[PDB]
């Protein structure tokens, strides 16, 4: 069973300015089998991100991921007022999922 | 069912031929379904283990938590997997100073049932095939042996229910007439004694304790089924009979005995001794097995010339199983979550005499050979082939031509 | 658009068990594995299990196995769950969830990532 | 009271065959696992094996398991012994025995201990 | 298989005296699994002992025993004349039956 | 008539669970290879007769 | 093998061999022995039977 | 006399298959078994492997078991082998062989040393 730790646990932003979120595993994802993840209260959470780097159908273009090995990454060219929410990173596949802490995106 | 005028007819249910074929077929239809189910053979290396502790408390003396390695996945991972058994499929010396071991596993290959088939018997009747017939003695005081002076027959024997019990009859019929006490006829020593009540007294059981339950994968799409964590405040099984319908029970079937046996003594007394499996009054409701120190229920002695009070007995419970006694294999049972409930109606004995002595009859339970518990409910049936074909004299003849 | 549908909200009794259902539309039911995952206050998703109404093949946490049960209805266009022997700590918020398609460049089981989950169900233990 | 009685002594040839009985009384004999013990002039005791008259199961020494076998009859109330191949070190004194009852507080096999034998037999190996 | 040594190999006493004996073991019994018993030629032999502690049913209160780890011991409050035997220490149980040397028991 | 003379002693060697290989111990006796034995003028008539 | 009295026997091989004593544990050394026509061997930098 | 007799030279093409047959005469074909052996110019012999036609078992080397097959016939005193997948390094003089008598003394497979072979056959593989 592997575990995830996310970083920064908090990242104030007001829209337009870049954001760039780091997930750190206890073990090496040869596979790349990554997915992050988004969430707001009160509505069903939402994918951004499979496979590391693609991205999912209908999610803007302003969401772009990247990383191998351990350090995995997500980052916006220019938030804006509705990324305001929390983001989860994950590996999955082959009975071993585990989810991260999240990262708490909102207005600076 | 249709009943005869005037037949007399003897039968001989000691040596009646369909309880031969009953035990043969009891036999295969566990053998058969068992089959599929996973094998214990892995597990049976030996084991190191402790004194297990409940929640909240310091011990539990009860019980025994066992660790052991264990094949996982397939033969390239192993793993030093835990669980807990109870101590009587749990032995320990040879080899080392920590060591333990399964309890039959050494002389056995152990199978545990598969968790989604039940124990529970069902009634099942017994039909002739084509060409045959059954027949009854609808008589109520019928010894077993010698002519029957009333008879029906039938297609079918009424439904009779596979109960696995040692020590007491539960779970049966009960005779129509007075109690009848049934044995071998040519000594008066006697191989074994079936007395069989008219009223059936009551049984509860219970095993408070509310177990939870932990899996072990061995196989490569099957389970092992294990018995963990336990919940609840701890006690041991235990059963509860009415006390002085009891009393009148045991006061009646003396009452009969002693018509045989006109001196003035009849001592019952507790279990013969020797292993579990007939020192201890067994069944089995619910999922696991129950065995019962008895001794406190046979007690009493008597000699010639109601819903209060209540007798309770300490029962234990086991999870391996000698069933059939069968030489070289065992049985496994999974544990079942939380508390288990129950209820049976005793409806007789399987008694044994000892060697008799001066002025005084030694009756206690025995016996205990798993074909007298069938002997005990087919004493009515029998099957018999009809031959279609026969040839007279008359007074009639065909035209020649 | 796709859409899965949850049964309402639970509050059952300690050492009891509680039952959940998700239903579908939009898709084709009985074509695409399922999911359910928990979370506590403030704590982590905790992955549970998968089951396929194509062949009704199912593989849990070994965590769970003692404790979790699915299975699903293709003429329902629902999945069901059972949890057994309730403790405090199952106090959460529990979903049911979707895979993407697999394109045939794609390894075995890169899909299994979760494209589309339900509204959420919250289930509380208490007497 | 409670006795074990044996057959009488015995005088054999050496590479023959031995063959020892012994019929008890005061109990029932179905219902109690029984012993096979020897003891060789000034020598120790030597456990061979013990067989259970209610169902027949057999456990030897694999020492002497090429060399022995058991077997018992409800009917009899006795149990036989067989030992094959004698040899000069078998001239020795053989006892039945018997073990004492199983209390529900004891652990499994407890009782294994000697509680009662018989008065023994002399056997020697000599032309 | 394990193995037993009896101590002392004589031990001479009257009537009226104390007498304390002792069985050691080449491996640990841990599980109390132990047997004392007594023998005269001519006779069958019998029981004294079993569990290290519990006495067999009929026999005098004059005997008793005690042990721990792998030293196991045998003891009698007052000897008295019909004592005058041989007396034997035994593991038993689970294939790992053994039985001692002996020792005894005479008039002094 | 055939003999095989030499005395063999059994051995049992435990693999398995209610099982048991079945193996060959010390030998005993004086060693001979076996053999068999036919009369002789008789086996001469019946080569002559076939 | 050393047959009894004698330090040689031409016919037999005295055999030791590796084998699971306890149902699926526990290997242990353990010797028997076999009459030639069922062993054979070449191998190994020392000698190797089968 | 002992001799074996083969089939005419072969040359055949890359990637196909090779078919040799090898008659015997002067002893009972179904009593002996039969070997094959490949040399290359200049090189070693190389085992293909060998076959009983008494029986049919076969023993390949595994270098060449998956493209190597045997099969006898008593009815002809012929043996006859099969060797797919032809490459350039195939080409070589093939040979099939027989083994001496065993005699009462022997060991096991002390015998399948070479007693007879043929004559050979030359096999190129060109286009």
């Amino acid at each position: 069973e592997i575990v995830l730790t996310q970083s920064p646990g908090t990242l104030s932003l007001s829209p337009g300015e870049r954001a760039t979120f780091s997930c750190r595993s206890s073990h090496s994802i040869r596979s790349r089998r990554v997915a992050w993840y988004q969430h707001k209260p009160g509505q069903a959470p939402r994918l951004v991100i499979h496979g590391v780097s693609n991205r999912a159908s209908g999610i803007s273009d302003r969401f772009s991921g990247s990383g191998s090995g351990t350090d995995f990454t997500l980052t916006i060219t220019r938030v804006e007022p509705e990324d305001f929410a929390l983001y989860y990173c994950q590996v999955y596949g082959a009975s071993s999922y585990t989810f991260g802490q999240g990262t708490k995106l909102e207005r600076k | 069912e249709m009943v005869l005028k005037n037949v007399t007819e003897n039968f001989n249910m000691w040596k009646n031929d369909m309880v031969d074929q009953m035990h043969e077929d009891v036999i295969s239809l566990w053998d058969q379904s068992l089959k599929p189910c996973v094998k214990l053979t892995p597990l049976c290396c030996t084991l190191n283990c402790t004194n297990a502790t409940a929640s909240n408390s310091s011990i539990i003396e009860g019980m025994k938590n066992c660790s052991f390695n264990i094949t996982t996945e397939l033969r390239c991972k192993r793993e030093k997997k835990n669980a807990l058994f109870y101590k009587l499929d749990i032995v320990q010396l040879d080899g080392n100073s920590s060591q333990y071991r399964l309890i039959n596993c050494d002389t056995s290959v152990i199978t545990q049932v598969c968790p989604k088939l039940s124990f529970d018997p069902i009634p099942i009747h017994y039909c002739a095939p084509a060409g045959y017939a059954i027949l009854k003695c609808n008589n109520k005081t019928f010894t077993g042996t010698g002519p029957c002076n009333n008879v029906s027959t039938v297609q079918c024997t009424h439904g009779i229910k596979p109960v696995l019990s040692t020590q007491l009859l539960l779970n049966g019929s009960l005779a129509e007439g007075e109690i009848i006490i049934r044995s071998e006829n040519i000594t008066k020593n006697v191989k074994t004694i079936i007395v069989h009540l008219n009223e059936s007294v009551k049984i509860e059981c219970t095993r408070p304790n509310n177990k939870t339950r932990t899996s072990i994968r061995i196989g490569p799409g099957q389970a092992f089924y294990a018995t963990g964590q336990v919940i609840g405040d701890i006690r041991e099984a235990y059963c509860n009979i009415n006390e002085s319908k009891w009393n009148e029970t045991l006061q009646r079937v003396s009452k009969k005995l002693k018509e045989y046996f006109p001196h003035k003594n009849i001592t019952f007394q507790p279990s013969s001794g020797g292993d579990l499996e007939i020192t201890t009054h067994s069944f089995n409701c619910g999922g696991e097995f129950f065995y019962c120190n008895t001794s406190s229920l046979f007690n009493r002695t008597y000699m010639a010339n109601n819903s209060t009070r209540t007798i309770t007995i300490h029962c234990r419970i086991k999870q391996i199983i000698n069933m059939w006694q069968e030489v070289g294999r065992a049985m496994y049972a999974p544990p079942i979550a939380g508390n288990i409930t129950c209820i049976s109606n005793i409806t007789g004995l399987l008694l044994t005499r000892d060697y008799g002595k001066n002025n005084t009859e030694t009756f206690r339970p025995g016996g205990g050979n798993m074909k007298d518990n069938w002997r005990s409910e087919l004493y009515k049936y029998k099957v018999v082939k009809i031959e279609p074909l026969g040839v007279a004299p008359t007074r009639c003849k065909r035209r020649v031509v | 658009q796709v859409q899965l549908v949850q049964s309402g909200a639970e509050v059952k009794k300690p050492g009891a068990s509680v039952k959940v259902s998700c239903q579908a539309s939009g898709y084709r039911f009985s074509n695409f594995v399922i999911h359910w995952v928990r979370q506590a206050p403030g704590q982590r998703f905790e992955w549970m299990g998968w089951i396929n109404p194509y062949n009704g093949n199912k593989e849990f946490s070994a965590k769970f196995q003692d404790r979790v049960t699915f299975t699903a209805d293709t003429s329902a266009n629902t999945a069901y769950m059972e949890l057994r022997s309730l403790r405090s700590a199952d106090t959460a918020v529990y979903y049911c969830a979707r895979v993407g398609p697999y394109s045939w460049d794609d390894s075995p089981q890169d899909n299994y990532y979760m494209d589309v989950w339900g509204k959420g169900t919250t289930v509380i233990v208490s007497s």
